[PDB]
């Protein structure tokens, strides 16, 4: 539960870290400890390196619609508007 | 080209011809149309019934007399000299090869090639219930767009009729629905060259830049008035009731 | 112009037309490509000869192997040997309409450069010429990054060929028309 966070921590502080440093970060001994939890966490691993490629979960389904549409929102906000324009009754 | 005005006064009674006549789509009621055809841009100012026939059981057969036009030009001319032929109408909604024939008759009574006008009888679909055509050459006809005038006059007693963007959208499909058809039926129609001729303006899109920024960098200003918009608003009618209700509902002496 | 008229000869019929096929590659051109070559100068002209060069040569229109046609040349077409030129323009150009035409479908310019150019499969010198010279090749518009290998393109790449992009039109064409209605929907209904 720790390490997680660091594991996140990490994540954002390195796209890439020695697998050591990791490990080190993780107190762990063996590396393939490590190696798990990286690759449970799905982290691009080359030799000796966890790496974060993509540190973040990007795109992936919800939080769309809203927040990011383009005049959509702003037309949704014009149509909006123009309610407070056509609601203005 | 010359692509030329319509006269609405031509188009009322044009269908009042169809009416009148009664023509059904077994028939097109004909007649002349008149303007001035010289500008690159030609005018309808008016237009007359041909009383006339119309066989398509054959082709080529229907039947007409011109010298109608001939004692109603010069009553025209009489009329007015502003007449001169532009060129005729029929009802339509569309062509019949044997226009072509009827076209040169007047190609006899008019200054340039004379006018074709379709009319849509019924006015179903859009703008224009109307079509106006030229021949040409592998003959060629071919529709020049067109549009009224003013005819204020006209405007005025317009205005005693009728009685913001959705719309606009809406006819985002129209053409592009046919469109993809309109090869498709060409395509399986013929299963021609200016489908091509579309083809390339196509990437006329996706063509999108960070020039999309300046919208967004535009967009803003657009909004800085939003506070002021409603500003006024978020002063103004607030700090009214409280002028008149304080005196009001206060008012209450006696 | 004689298309609706004028009963004629064949020998008048494909040596013209063959001469004409010729005055193609005596054009050669605004390619061309594809063309007339659809209207009855085919069988009638090609057929044998030089028509079967001159067919080829429409599939050098399309091939653009020199030695699918380096190898036909005899005098006639070596007498003007310029097409070997030409047909690096052509290949340049032939794999260019389509490149134009297809590849990037999603707003089509970039093409740029240099392997992309390369794709035509007439190399990165020659894409130091070919495809530098643009309406200096009569045709392309647009520019260079030379740095990042990239052209700037634009259009004068027009043709007469189908089948593709009727797909691709109503797709974008149906698409905003869609997520218009979305919108679409209430704006002036409520």
């Amino acid at each position: 539960a720790i390490r997680d966070e660091i594991a996140k921590n990490t994540e954002l502080s390195y796209d890439f870290l020695p697998l050591s440093n990791i490990k080190a970060l993780l107190f762990f001994n063996n590396e393939k400890e490590t190696e798990k939890f990286a690759l449970e966490r799905n982290w691009p691993i080359v030799n000796s390196k966890v790496y974060f490629n993509n540190q973040s979960k990007e795109k992936a389904d919800y939080e769309d619609e809203m927040m990011h549409e383009e005049d959509q929102k702003t037309n949704i906000i014009e149509k909006a508007m123009d309610y407070a324009i056509s609601i203005e009754n | 080209h010359e692509k030329v005005t319509i006269a609405p006064l031509v188009l009322l009674s044009a269908l009042d011809h169809y009416e009148r006549t009664q023509t059904k789509e077994n028939k097109r009621c004909v007649g002349v149309i008149l303007g001035d055809a010289n500008s690159s841009t030609i005018r309808v100012t008016n237009s007359f019934a041909l009383p006339f026939e119309e066989d398509e059981k054959n082709s080529d057969v229907w039947f007409l007399d011109h010298n109608y036009i001939e004692n109603m030009n010069e009553m025209c001319k009489k009329i007015n000299a502003k007449e001169k032929l532009i060129g005729w109408y029929h009802s339509g909604p569309k062509l019949r090869a044997s226009d072509l024939k009827i076209n040169e008759l007047f190609k006899k009574y008019t200054q340039n090639n004379p006018l074709l006008l379709i009319v849509d009888v019924k006015q179903q679909g859009v703008g224009l219930p109307t079509d106006a055509y030229v021949a040409i050459e592998e003959k060629t006809f071919l529709h020049l767009p067109c549009t009224i005038e003013a005819e204020e006059a006209e405007e005025i007693g317009v205005e005693h009729l009728l009685r913001i963007r959705l719309t606009n959208q809406l006819k985002s499909l129209k053409g592009l629905q046919s469109k993809l058809k309109d090869v498709v039926e060409y395509l399986d129609k013929v299963i021609h060259t200016i489908l091509g001729k579309l083809q390339d303006v196509f990437n006329l899109n996706n063509l999108q830049k960070a020039l999309t920024v300046k919208t967004n960098d535009e967009l803003m200003v657009i909004y800085i008035s939003n506070l002021v918009r409603s500003i006024i608003a978020f002063d103004d009618l607030i700090e009214n009731k409280i002028q008149n209700k304080k005196i009001q509902e206060q008012r209450v002496k006696d | 112009t004689l298309e609706p008229s004028t009963s004629i000869t064949l020998a008048e019929r494909q040596q013209l037309a063959y001469d004409l096929s010729i005055s193609a590659l005596l054009g050669d051109k605004i390619y061309n490509f594809g063309e007339l070559l659809h209207h009855p100068i085919m069988e009638t002209i090609v057929n044998d000869s030089n028509y079967d060069w001159l067919f080829q040569l429409l599939n050098a229109l399309t091939v653009g192997d020199f030695d699918k046609f380096d190898s036909l040349i005899k005098v006639q077409i070596s007498k003007i040997p310029i097409l070997a030129q030409h047909e690096s323009f052509l290949r340049q150009k032939i794999c260019l309409m389509t490149l134009i035409e297809t590849v990037f479908v999603k707003n089509i310019r970039m093409l740029s450069f240099e392997d992309i150019s390369k794709a035509t499969h007439l190399p990165k010198d020659n894409v130091e010429h070919l495809v530098m010279r643009a309406i200096s090749l009569g045709l392309l518009k647009g520019s260079i990054d030379q740095v990042n290998e990239l052209v700037t393109i634009s259009w004068v790449q027009p043709r007469i060929i189908s089948g593709d992009q009727i797909t691709k039109m109503k797709d974008r064409l149906v698409e905003w028309n869609d997520q218009v209605e979305k919108l679409g929907k209430k704006m002036e209904a409520r």
